[PDB]
């Protein structure tokens, strides 16, 4: 996938975001921006150019699994990467992750080398 | 239930 892939990190917890951004530094990835919430995510993606998105699943406004399944009902953004953060790995969550479209689930707190793989995972389904 | 999570996840490429 490209070095220069537009990032969209979906957390209101600013430390976890941070982290994340952090994390994708460590794999090379540069070109990251951050969202506070779904409401925010979705008005910053209007700037275009967003190539993937890492979406915690507890916000408020609009949490995870909204902004999934707005991401890929959406005209232009339906086939958007997006990953999915969770607490815990619920077998409800999973497939209410599953059944909305998710590129990818991963439990918190993550190491680069858990993020590397996930992110591989959905590069290599998408041919990217 | 661990394991039919995990088999889950695998199951959905996760």
């Amino acid at each position: 996938a490209d070095k220069e892939l537009k990032f969209l990190v979906v957390d209101d917890f600013s430390t976890m975001r941070r982290i994340v951004r952090n994390l994708l530094k460590e794999l090379g990835f540069n070109n990251v921006e951050e969202a506070e919430d779904g409401v925010d995510a979705l008005n910053k993606l209007q700037a275009g150019g967003f190539g993937f998105i890492i979406s915690d699943w507890n916000m408020p406004n609009m949490d995870g699994l909204e902004l999934l399944k707005t991401i890929r009902a959406d005209s232009a953004m339906s086939a958007l990467p997006v990953l999915m953060v969770t607490a815990e790995a619920k077998k409800e969550n999973i497939i209410a992750a599953a059944q909305a479209g998710a590129s990818g689930y991963v439990v918190k707190p993550f190491t680069a080398a858990t993020l590397e793989e996930k992110l591989n995972k959905i590069f290599e389904k998408l041919g990217m | 239930s661990q394991d039919q999570v995990d088999d889950l996840l695998d199951s959905l490429g996760f």
